[PDB]
C-alpha cells in the first residue's frame, strides 16, 4: 500500500533482452590467512628420478 | 600436543592395572590449525 513495498525485486531476466540485462554470474574468490598454520598450498609439479 | 601453530595426535591402541609392557605412540595426525588451547574435556 501506499508507503508500503516488498523490498526484494525480481530481475525479470528474459532472452530478448540487452547485454546489458543479462545472467552474469559472479565468483569472489579471496585469499585468507591467519596465524595458524597453513593449510590450503599449491600442483607443484617435480622431476624424473 | 600443540606447540608450533600444528596440533599434533599420536596414539595406540595396544591389547591388555596399566601393564610394565612398553609400546611406543605412533604419530597419526599433524593438523595446521593455529589457534591458543589452553583448555580441555571428554565428549561422552
Amino acid at each position: 500500500g501506499v508507503n508500503c513495498y516488498f523490498p526484494l525485486q525480481s530481475y525479470g531476466f528474459r532472452p530478448t533482452y540487452g547485454v546489458g540485462h543479462q545472467p552474469y554470474r559472479v565468483v569472489v574468490l579471496s585469499f585468507e590467512l591467519l596465524h595458524a598454520p597453513a593449510t590450503v598450498c599449491g600442483p607443484k609439479k617435480s622431476t624424473n628420478l | 600436543k600443540n606447540i608450533d601453530g600444528y596440533f599434533k595426535i599420536y596414539s595406540k591402541h595396544t591389547p591388555i592395572d596399566l601393564p610394565q609392557g612398553f609400546s611406543a605412540l605412533e604419530p597419526l595426525v599433524d593438523l595446521p590449525i593455529g589457534i591458543n588451547i589452553t583448555r580441555f574435556q571428554t565428549l561422552l
